[PDB]
C-alpha cells in the first residue's frame, strides 16, 4: 500500500530524496515555531518519522489543503472577474506592459553574470542555458502573459520534465500549471517534548488534481476521485508576498481593488438602471364599472383601453416612431367617459426618470477604485509616482524573476555544470536585469543632466578658488574618480 | 497536575503497541514450568550450577 | 428518476485505518459509492438498449 509517485516523476523525487536526506542532517533544531516565512502551507501530522507513502501522504496533505481550497479557487475567479471588467484590465495591461517588454532590435530580459567564477567559461554555460530557459517559457513571445496571470492570481507553476532515462538531458519545454488543480503543503512528522521542536524538511509536497471538477465556466467534469502527489524538484514556480490574515492564505496583486472593482461596477449599474426605469411616461388607466365581475366589467374597460390605445413603439435602429401617422399630434387629445354623474374615473399619474445628477459619487469611487488598482494615476516628466511605480515594478519583476532562476538553477546542476553547493555558497547574486524603456530612460537621464549642467554654470565664477574640478566632476556630474581619471585622459588625446 | 514524569510514555504511533523482553535461563529447555532464570536482582545466582 | 448511496462510516475507524495502510477511506469510501452509481448507469443505459 505503499506507492510511490508515478515513475515518470521519479527522477525529481530522487532530487528532493536527496535534498531532504541532508536537511535532515542541518543543525535548525531546538526550534518552536516552524522556520518557515511564505509558500506551501504548513500542518501537524502523525509524528511517524519516516511514515510518508502516498495514500498517508495523501490523507495529511488534502486534510491540510482541504479547509480554504474551495477559497483559494474562489479568489482564483474573483480576480479573474475582476480582470475580465473594464477599467481594472488596462491597469493590469499598464503593469505588465512595462514590467515585461520586448523593443525593436533590442535584447530581452537577460541574466547578468558580473562576480567572481572558477572560470569564465560558466559565464557562458550559465548563459546559454538562460536564453534555453526563456526558450522553454518560450518568454520571448508569451513572456507576458505567464506575468499577467501570475500577477493576477499571485502565483504561477510549472511542471519540469526529463527524459527520464538520461534524465541530465530531458530539460524540455515547461508546462504552465492553472492554480486551479495545484495544492502545496509543508507536513510535520516528527516530535518531542512539548511539541515538535527537530529539524523539519516537511517534504515540500504538492499535489495536482485530475477531472476538471472545479471550474469558473461551464463544460465541467464528473468527480476528480484521487489526486496526483508529486515533488517540488519538479515544479517551478513564482508568486507575491501578499497573504491574507491566516496561514498561507495567499492573494492576487487586484486582491485589494475588489471591493471597490465591485461596488464602483454596482454604482454605475445603479446609475443606469435610475435613468432608464421611468423615463417613458407613466400612467395606469382607471374605468369605473358598476355592478359587474371582472369577467364582464372588462368589456367596458375595452370600449375605453382599447379606443384609446396609443399603438407605438420606438425604433432603436433608426431614431424613429415606428410607423407613426400623422408624424406628431400636436396634442395628446385623451378622453375619459364618465357613466355616473360624479367625477370618479380618472388617470393615476406617476413622475419619470428625471435628470437630477449631481453625478457626483461615480467619481468619487472611481478614482478610489482607480487608485486601488496600482497608481500612477497621471494615466486617463520624472514625477514621485513614477518612481515609486518603478520601484513597484521592480520589486514585481524580482519575484516574477523566480520563473527563471528555478530551472536555471536546476538545469545547470542536473546537466552536471555547477554543483548546489557551488552555486549557494557562490551567488550572492544572480540577478536577471530586464530591458527598458529606452525613450523614457533618456529623458530621465537628460533632465537630470540639464540640471547637472546647469549647476556646473553656477559653480564656474567660483570654480577657480572655491570647487576643485574633481569635487565639481563628483559632486555635480556624479562622476566616479575612475569616471574623472578616464575622461581627463581622452580629453588629452581629443586634440589630435 | 503532574503529567507524565514518573512514568514511561513512548507514545504510540498506532493502536495495539506491544513490548519484548529477554531472560537467561536454564536446565535444557528455557521455557518449562521450573525452568530457572539465572539473573534476579532479588535471588542470588545458583552457585553449584557452573560448580560441583 | 431518483438514485443515491449512503456511506456514514464512523470516526474511530478512519483514525485506525490511517495507522494501518494510511488510509483515510473518506476517499476511498466516496470513491466506491460514486463509483457504484456511475457503473449502476453504466449498466442501466446499457440495459435499456438492450431492453428496447
Amino acid at each position: 500500500m505503499k506507492f510511490n509517485v508515478l515513475s515518470l516523476f521519479a527522477p525529481w523525487a530522487k532530487m528532493d530524496e536527496r535534498n531532504f536526506k541532508d536537511q535532515e542532517k542541518e543543525d535548525l533544531v531546538s526550534i518552536t515555531a516552524p522556520k518557515l516565512d511564505d509558500g506551501a502551507r504548513e500542518f501537524e501530522v502523525s509524528s511517524n518519522e519516516a511514515a510518508s507513502p502516498y495514500n498517508a501522504a495523501f490523507q495529511t496533505i488534502f486534510g491540510s489543503y482541504e479547509p480554504g481550497m474551495k477559497t483559494t479557487r474562489e479568489l482564483i475567479d474573483t480576480y479573474r472577474n475582476l480582470m475580465n471588467n473594464y477599467e481594472v484590465d488596462n491597469a493590469v495591461s499598464e503593469i505588465v506592459s512595462d514590467a515585461i517588454v520586448y523593443e525593436d532590435d533590442t535584447e530581452v530580459v537577460a541574466l547578468n553574470l558580473d562576480k567572481s567564477k572558477f572560470s569564465p567559461k560558466i559565464k557562458n554555460m550559465m548563459l546559454d542555458e538562460f536564453s534555453d530557459v526563456l526558450n522553454h517559457l518560450s518568454f520571448q513571445r508569451k513572456g507576458s502573459d505567464h506575468f499577467r496571470r501570475w500577477y493576477v492570481d499571485s502565483r504561477i507553476f510549472f511542471h519540469k520534465i526529463i527524459d527520464p532515462k538520461r534524465p541530465k538531458e530531458g530539460i524540455k519545454e515547461l508546462r504552465r500549471l492553472d492554480p486551479r488543480q495545484v495544492q502545496y503543503v509543508r507536513e510535520i512528522i516528527t516530535e518531542t517534548e512539548a511539541g515538535t521542536k527537530i529539524v523539519k524538511g516537511y517534504k515540500e509536497y504538492f499535489i495536482y488534481d485530475t477531472a476538471h471538477e472545479s471550474y469558473a465556466c461551464d463544460g465541467r467534469m464528473y468527480e476528480a476521485g484521487t489526486k496526483i502527489k508529486i515533488p517540488k524538484a519538479a515544479v517551478v514556480y513564482a508568486h507575491s508576498g501578499l497573504v491574507d490574515c491566516c496561514g498561507k492564505n495567499i492573494i492576487g496583486y487586484l486582491h485589494r481593488a475588489v471591493k471597490p472593482a465591485n461596488q464602483l461596477k454596482l454604482l454605475e449599474d445603479a446609475v443606469v438602471i435610475y435613468r432608464i426605469t421611468r423615463a417613458p411616461d407613466r400612467r395606469v388607466w382607471y374605468v369605473d364599472t358598476g355592478n359587474m365581475p371582472a369577467r364582464k366589467a372588462a368589456e367596458h374597460m375595452q370600449h375605453v383601453m382599447n379606443t384609446m390605445k396609443n399603438r407605438v413603439v420606438y425604433d432603436a435602429s433608426t431614431g424613429k416612431i415606428k410607423n407613426q401617422q400623422h408624424n406628431m399630434s400636436m396634442t395628446e387629445d385623451y378622453w375619459l367617459q364618465r357613466r355616473d354623474g360624479k367625477a370618479v374615473t380618472e388617470v393615476d399619474t406617476l413622475p419619470g426618470a428625471d435628470n437630477t445628477g449631481n453625478m457626483e459619487d461615480i467619481r468619487w469611487f472611481r478614482q478610489a477604485l482607480y487608485m486601488a488598482l496600482r497608481v500612477p494615476l497621471s494615466r486617463i516628466s520624472i514625477t514621485r509616482d513614477e518612481l515609486t511605480f518603478a520601484k513597484f515594478i521592480r520589486e514585481l519583476q524580482h519575484k516574477f524573476e523566480e520563473v527563471f532562476l528555478d530551472p536555471l538553477k536546476t538545469n545547470l546542476l542536473l546537466k552536471g555544470i555547477i554543483t548546489e553547493d557551488e552555486w549557494n555558497d557562490e551567488i550572492n547574486n544572480i540577478k536577471i536585469e530586464f530591458h527598458r524603456d529606452s525613450y523614457f530612460a533618456e529623458l530621465k537621464e537628460a533632465e537630470i543632466l540639464e540640471r547637472r549642467i546647469n549647476m556646473l554654470t553656477m559653480a564656474e565664477p567660483f570654480i577657480g578658488k572655491y570647487i576643485s574640478h574633481r569635487t565639481a566632476m563628483k559632486d555635480i556630474l556624479q562622476m566616479t574618480d575612475e569616471e574623472i581619471e578616464q575622461e581627463a585622459k581622452q580629453i588629452e588625446e581629443e586634440s589630435k | 497536575l503532574i503529567a507524565f514524569d514518573i512514568c514511561g510514555v513512548q507514545p504510540m504511533n498506532s493502536p495495539t503497541g506491544q513490548v519484548f523482553a529477554l531472560r537467561a535461563v536454564y536446565g535444557k529447555d528455557p521455557v518449562a514450568a521450573g525452568a530457572k532464570e539465572a539473573f534476579h536482582p532479588m535471588y542470588g545466582p545458583d552457585a553449584m550450577f557452573s560448580g560441583q | 428518476k431518483s438514485r443515491q448511496l449512503k456511506a456514514a462510516y464512523s470516526i474511530e475507524l478512519a483514525q485506525d485505518l490511517r495507522a494501518v495502510h494510511g488510509m483515510d477511506a473518506d476517499a476511498e469510501l466516496s470513491g466506491i459509492l460514486a463509483t457504484e452509481i456511475m457503473l449502476e448507469i453504466n449498466r442501466e443505459v446499457v440495459d435499456w438498449i438492450n431492453y428496447s
